[PDB]
């Protein structure tokens, strides 16, 4: 079961938070109901996976927490099918935490929102300062310094080739055939 | 003086540019002003935030042609309106270059800063 | 006649966000400086971090000689001592299983987690199989 550590922390995701939290009553239901011998539960808390949020991944990792690639995370979950944990889950429901120690960063929403603001702000500043220094430069040194700085592009036109066979130099075609073939075949036949 | 005047040596522009202001309400826009090399500060740490700077700009320009300028001279002190309404010269404008096509300083203050006096007009001019 | 084994060798990546001069945010999955295979990955997971503190080295020819690395695929590496040993004291690894207490909560257990990471390491080195498993 892909249960999250996100239980009304981030918010603004409808019932995602109540859907994943409710998946976690299966641990008590596995003892208190009959179906224990047919299904075993191996509830996995799925941590921060990459592949929106991917920009700030570096930022959050600087806290000494680990985010995962899809590959990494898929390796972790396949870890939960090795015969050792299968025996384990059969004995009693397994609760795996693949969160990468993200549960320890306090105010994860506020700390994420702080990281997005700091990266977006700097991105828009440098965008604005870069374009306002570009229009100033163009005012001072006219459009003539920027039309001679502009390069003419060349767009490819269809050149539909008949694709005749590529004829090698005689030396190369003489190697692939046996040397004894010369004047052996009637070329009329 | 009507006619044709190949007078590129004897020419000069020495106009007293309007005292523009610029309000520093925000930090992304003081960063824009600080990027401009011409804004020389006496105290380089002076917190400009939440102030009204004014610019005693006066621009001299030599011409090599009837459009392109031969050299640009932008100087003049920069003041800050204090809450007690006694300004002080906290900076200097000093813009120097060769082949100019327009004062960027004045061009800057034209869009980013504002003219002190803005004449308002009528909906309908009164035929006196 | 040996079972087919899920073994990954792909170079693990980390996140690298760069702002150029013109304020363009570019994201990239970049070769992790330290972690350059799955065995190492599991050892980084095992050690955990500073915030996860509550209160082995193998030579290879990956990214240099493919042929020798291929040669050392069917040769199943015996582990001297497992990564479960190298989990620091009063340190919760990044990957860990929990156990329900008598009180009725889920806390980190070292034994189960020790068993899980041993599993992982073994997959990383030798590879897990799932022959006759319907999913």
């Amino acid at each position: 079961l892909p249960m999250s550590p996100n239980h009304g922390t981030f918010g603004g995701d409808g019932m995602y938070s109540e859907s994943k939290l409710s998946l976690e009553t299966l641990f008590n239901r596995w003892h208190s109901e009959s179906w224990a011998n047919q299904l075993t539960v191996c509830g996995a808390i799925i941590g921060w996976t990459r592949g929106a949020n991917n920009i700030i991944a570096e930022g959050i990792e600087k806290m000494g927490v680990r985010t995962f690639s899809q590959k990494e995370m898929a390796f972790n979950l396949l870890g939960l099918l090795t015969p050792e944990v299968v025996e384990l889950c059969q004995k009693s429901p397994v609760m795996a935490d693949l969160n990468g120690g993200l549960q320890f960063v306090p105010e994860l929403k506020e700390f994420t929102a702080k990281l997005r603001k700091e990266l977006v702000e700097t991105s828009e500043v440098r965008k604005a300062v870069s374009i306002e220094t570009a229009l100033e430069h163009k005012v001072v040194n006219g459009n003539s310094a920027d039309a001679a700085y502009a390069q003419v592009e060349i767009q490819p036109r269809a050149n539909i080739q008949l694709d005749f066979p590529e004829l090698k130099p005689y030396k190369q075609v003489k190697q692939i055939a046996p040397a004894e073939l010369e004047g052996l075949l009637d070329l009329e036949r | 003086y009507r006619g044709n005047y190949t007078d590129f040596e004897n020419t000069f522009q020495k106009t007293v540019e309007p005292v523009y202001q610029m309000h520093i309400k925000t930090s992304k826009d003081i960063a824009v002003l600080r990027s401009k090399e011409w804004f020389q500060l006496d105290d380089e740490d002076f917190d400009l935030l939440n102030k009204t700077l004014t610019f005693e700009t006066e621009t001299e320009v030599t011409f090599k042609n009837a459009n392109i300028f031969s050299s640009v001279k932008c100087f003049g002190p920069i003041k800050v309106e204090l809450p007690t309404k006694e300004t002080v010269e906290i900076g200097i404008v000093d813009y120097e270059a060769g082949a100019s096509h327009g004062n960027p300083v004045v061009d800057f203050l034209k869009r980013n800063g504002s003219t002190l006096e803005q004449k308002v007009n009528l909906e309908n001019p009164i035929p006196i | 006649d040996v079972d087919p084994v899920y073994k990954d060798v792909a170079k693990p990546t980390g996140p690298k966000t760069a702002i150029d001069k013109n304020g363009n945010i570019t994201y990239s999955e970049e070769p992790r400086e330290k972690v350059r295979k799955l065995s190492q990955y599991v050892q980084e997971m095992a050690l955990g971090g500073p915030i996860t503190k509550e209160s082995m080295d193998v030579e290879d020819a990956l990214d240099k000689d493919s042929t020798k690395e291929v040669a050392s695929l069917p040769n199943k590496s015996t582990i001297s001592k497992t990564v479960s040993s190298t989990i620091p004291r009063e340190t919760i690894p990044f990957l860990h299983l929990r156990k329900k207490t008598p009180a009725g909560d889920w806390k980190y257990d070292r034994q189960l987690s020790s068993l899980f990471l041993d599993g992982l390491e073994k997959a990383a080195f030798n590879g897990v199989t799932f022959k006759d498993k319907y999913v």
